[PDB]
C-alpha cells in the first residue's frame, strides 16, 4: 500500500 | 471547464483565478532532488485530478487507522467519529482529491516505485508524499464547479523550477 494511514 | 493546474513546490496555480499555498513531502524529504525517495516531494509530470465528490473516504483497516484508496473527491473523518485514529487523519485534513499518473514521462518516473498521490487540506506544513493545500482551494473548487453544468475536467502539472524547499508555508499560523 502506497499509504499506512 | 478544463482547468490544468500547476504546482511548482510552493504554490498551486489556477489558471484565471489565483494561486494557493502548498506543500509537499515529509519534513527533511521537501527537496526536488528528493522526489523518488518515498513520502517525499512528489514526481514531477502530470496528473489527473478526481473532483467527483464521493462524500467519507473508505476506511480499509479502521483498527489500524488505515484509509482505503478512492479515485475521487472524498472527505477524512475527524474529531469524535474519527475516535483515536484523528491524531493520524489530522494529516489527511478534511478533504483529498485523489491524483494519477497521465501520461508515460510521469507514470515511469522513480521506476514507477511511488504512488498514491493526493491533493489535501491539512494545516501540518509537511505532506506523506502528497501535495497538502490551503483549505480555500477546496472552497474556490466547490463554488467554480457548481455553477458549471457540462463535463468538468482538472489536471495538475508538477514542474520544480528551483531547488528551493517545496514548502510553500501551509503550517497553521498564530
Ligand atoms: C509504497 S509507495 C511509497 C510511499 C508513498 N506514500 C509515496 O510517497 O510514493
Amino acid at each position: 500500500h502506497h499509504h499506512h494511514h | 471547464m478544463a482547468v490544468r493546474l500547476t504546482f511548482d513546490g510552493q504554490k498551486l496555480t489556477w489558471p484565471g483565478i489565483g494561486i494557493f499555498k502548498a506543500t509537499t513531502g515529509l519534513p527533511d524529504l521537501q527537496w526536488p532532488d528528493k522526489q523518488c525517495v518515498p513520502d517525499a516531494a512528489i514526481p514531477e509530470g502530470n496528473y489527473k485530478l478526481f473532483i467527483q465528490f464521493q462524500g467519507e473516504a473508505p476506511i480499509r483497516n479502521a483498527a489500524d487507522c488505515d484509509l482505503g484508496p478512492s479515485w475521487g473527491w472524498s472527505t477524512i473523518p475527524r474529531g469524535q467519529a474519527a475516535g483515536t485514529c484523528e491524531i493520524y487523519w489530522a494529516n489527511w485534513g478534511y478533504n483529498r482529491i485523489r491524483l494519477e499518473s497521465a501520461d508515460e514521462k510521469t507514470r515511469k518516473a522513480c521506476g514507477g516505485k511511488r504512488g498514491g498521490f493526493y491533493i489535501h487540506d491539512s494545516t501540518k506544513g509537511y505532506s506523506h508524499g502528497c501535495i497538502e493545500v490551503e483549505p480555500v482551494f477546496f472552497r474556490i473548487l466547490k463554488q467554480e464547479t457548481e455553477k458549471e453544468n457540462g463535463e468538468k475536467t482538472f489536471t495538475v502539472n508538477v514542474k520544480y523550477v528551483s531547488g528551493q524547499q517545496t514548502n510553500g508555508g501551509t503550517k497553521q499560523g498564530e
